[PDB]
């Protein structure tokens, strides 16, 4: 995947992320741009609106087991299938979830990202990270390719 | 297709942009070209080096081109005709690009517009470039 | 967005499906639930056994609606409201389930209007029932 | 991948397929059906109208060596990945066709199929068809994943 010298700069701003709200952010702009991932959810509660799905504490909770799972992905990057098997089973096997929608996950993320840090997030640092998603959403789409 | 509330959403998000609209324009172009370098092989005639004032220039084209779709919501079609003879007929732009410029293009907003780029706005904006891309890679004259 | 020759082609296809078309979109449901299994899970209520009353009851009703919209190809959104409801805002459908169903119907209509299904046709088509599912998909309210 | 069963099933159907003139319709049906995939094929000639692309010999000839792989993947249902090395690297790393593409082909080919064999291409066969150009479309872009 990423070579050393953007391995580094990967793990270098990611450490500067704030684990809590940036995934959060990233579930809940999921639900509420791709209004149908929503059904997965139901459980959850209200999610009827924006401020109601960005409130929902069900939604905040669950933002943060993902990005927790993004953060270790983080840290085996180079095998994320590995890293990603169990969560394949869960997410392909169980749950349903056409893999068409992690890549929507992936980059609700990198917008998030760039809101959160603005001019701090480059075009350079989006780049390398677009491969990070992308392999993450590939790894988590294995049960299926 | 889009909401009223969509629309209103997208034109608050746009009078925001304003006068960077070209800024923006060149900034998406710039990160999609980074991000996604098969994109690159649609303007072997460009120079595509950082900070080329060829990609600024056309950023401008392609901004002017949005704020011109903003004013015509209702008729996308009526307004995007000349560019959709461009991209579909002429130039043959596969689909999934457009999301990459789209994506691209969010991610600029996004960055610059902490404030307004309310997940709703995001919402908005993300059908409405879906719309502009639909209409940009049918073939209807 | 449909040409004037794509609208010609929808209607003049769908014409030749005349009283076949309660049939053939059993068919495509049928066809759907066995090569896409995933898509079942949006009818656990229903008994989508070979021959179903009630498969065969609800492809009745989704050729009816394709009837309604061929009808009104100049207005889609307009026309299908009550459906995009239903599809968007009620059961949200994961949009990919609508290329699923399209990919289905003509899948069905080639092999029972071969000498109709021409590659024109079949282009036509493609882009009328990805117009549909993207109605269908929208929260336009 | 497919079974004894789906599989010996799809190989007798497929012994029924004239693979000259079922390669040309699909390839045909592709460029006039996803007309963005025309540009790559430009040196092919005229590909400006419906009737240019039907009647395009360039088109007829590529897509007979199309279904000719397809024909081999049959083959070699087992090991579709291993099948597809070469054809993988060679639209991936040198042509460039998004993955997407892949599938529109696999699906175009399924219609095809069933416009020229009409019942014969029966619900339950069809099915296992899905499985084959799924597989089949996931190891050409195995250089994607
Ligand atoms: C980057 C993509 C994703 C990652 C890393 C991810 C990770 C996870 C994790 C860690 C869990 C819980 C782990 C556990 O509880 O054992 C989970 C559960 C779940 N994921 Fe994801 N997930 C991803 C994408 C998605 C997407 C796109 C959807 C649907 C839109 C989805 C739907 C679910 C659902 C429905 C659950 C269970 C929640 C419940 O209990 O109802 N996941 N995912
Ligand atoms: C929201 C989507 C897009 C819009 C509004 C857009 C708009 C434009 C505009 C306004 C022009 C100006 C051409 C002129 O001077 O008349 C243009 C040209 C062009 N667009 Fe796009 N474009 C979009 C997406 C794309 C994508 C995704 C590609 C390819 C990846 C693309 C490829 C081109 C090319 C190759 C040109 C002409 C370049 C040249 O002059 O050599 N466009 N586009
Ligand atoms: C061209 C696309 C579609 C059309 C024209 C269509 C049409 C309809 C109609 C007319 C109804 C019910 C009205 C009634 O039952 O009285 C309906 C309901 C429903 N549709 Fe669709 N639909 C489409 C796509 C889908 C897709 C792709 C799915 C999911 C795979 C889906 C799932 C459902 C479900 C679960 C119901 C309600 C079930 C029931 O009432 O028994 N629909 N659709
Ligand atoms: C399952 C899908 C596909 C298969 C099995 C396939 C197979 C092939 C084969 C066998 C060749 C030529 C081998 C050679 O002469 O070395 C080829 C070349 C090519 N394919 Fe495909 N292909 C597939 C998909 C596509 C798609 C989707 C596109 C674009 C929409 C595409 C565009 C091309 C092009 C441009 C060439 C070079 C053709 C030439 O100039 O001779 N292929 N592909």
């Amino acid at each position: 995947m990423l070579t050393a010298e953007e391995k580094a700069a990967v793990t270098a701003f990611w450490g500067k992320v704030k684990v809590d709200e940036v995934g959060g952010e990233a579930l809940g702009r999921l639900l509420v741009v791709y209004p149908w991932t929503q059904r997965f959810f139901e459980s959850f509660g209200d999610l009827s609106t924006a401020d109601a799905v960005m409130n929902n504490p069900k939604v905040k909770a669950h933002g943060k087991k993902v990005l927790d799972s993004f953060s270790n992905g983080m840290k085996h990057l180079d095998d994320l299938k590995g890293t990603f098997a169990a969560l394949s089973e869960l997410h392909c096997d169980k749950l349903h979830v056409d893999p068409e929608n992690f890549k929507l996950l992936g980059n609700v993320l990198v917008v998030v990202l760039a809101r959160n840090f603005g001019k701090e997030f480059t075009p350079v640092l989006q780049a390398d990270f677009q491969k990070v998603v992308a392999g993450v959403a590939n790894a988590l789409a294995h049960r299926y390719h | 297709v889009l909401s009223a509330a969509d629309k209103g959403n997208v034109k608050a998000a746009w009078g925001k942009v304003g006068g960077h609209a070209a800024e923006y324009g060149a900034e998406a172009l710039e990160r999609m070209f980074l991000s996604f370098p098969t994109t690159k092989t649609y303007f072997p005639h460009f120079d595509l080096s950082h900070g080329s004032a060829q990609v600024k220039g056309h950023g401008a084209k392609v901004a002017a081109a949005l704020t011109k779709a903003v004013e015509h919501l209702d008729d996308l079609p009526g307004a995007l005709s000349e560019l959709s003879d461009l991209h579909a007929h002429k130039l043959r732009v596969d689909p999934v690009n457009f999301k990459l410029l789209s994506h691209s293009l969010l991610v600029t907003l996004a960055s610059h517009l902490p404030s307004d780029f309310t997940p709703a706005v995001h919402a908005s904006l993300d059908k409405f470039l879906a719309n502009v891309s639909t209409v940009l890679t049918s073939k209807y004259r």
